[PDB]
């Protein structure tokens, strides 16, 4: 499942996660996920919230994110990217399920997304960046 | 099940 996956899309709101590995070269158990949002959004989005949630076998971590906000839409401009780290601790090998938990607000309306995510690469290639 | 949800 090496491509990147789309977490989420709707509202013009799109969040991607994207795939790597770490920190010992030779370790396979550890999962690096760089979660990237963009949107096209007339009005901007603020207090953006990501949380996420796995079975109990695994442990999530999550990061700072590079921002909280991102700018009405301007097209002719490059366009603003949050971007997030998350560490994936999966040492048994078993499948991977994600949960999370969006939350975001956008002109006067306030969404409260959730989500699962089942498209991560077999825990076998983790090694493999 | 799984754990509660993680935070920044």
């Amino acid at each position: 499942n090496i491509l990147p996956v789309t977490v989420y899309d709707q509202h013009g709101f799109r969040i991607l996660f994207h795939f790597a590995r770490d920190p010992l070269p030779g370790r396979s158990d550890v999962l690096v996920v760089v979660v990237s949002m963009l949107s096209t959004a007339p009005q901007p989005i603020r207090n953006i919230v990501f949380q996420s949630a796995v079975p109990k076998v695994m442990k999530v971590k999550l990061q700072p994110p590079s921002g909280t906000e991102l700018p009405a839409f301007n097209p002719i401009v490059h366009p603003s990217a949050i971007t997030q780290v998350l560490l994936l601790a999966n040492p048994q090998k078993e499948k991977v399920r994600l949960r999370y938990k969006l939350t975001f607000t956008m002109g006067d309306q306030t969404y409260n997304e959730m989500g699962d995510v089942d498209q991560f690469p077999p825990p076998e290639t983790w090694g493999s960046l | 099940g799984w754990n509660s949800f993680q935070s920044s």
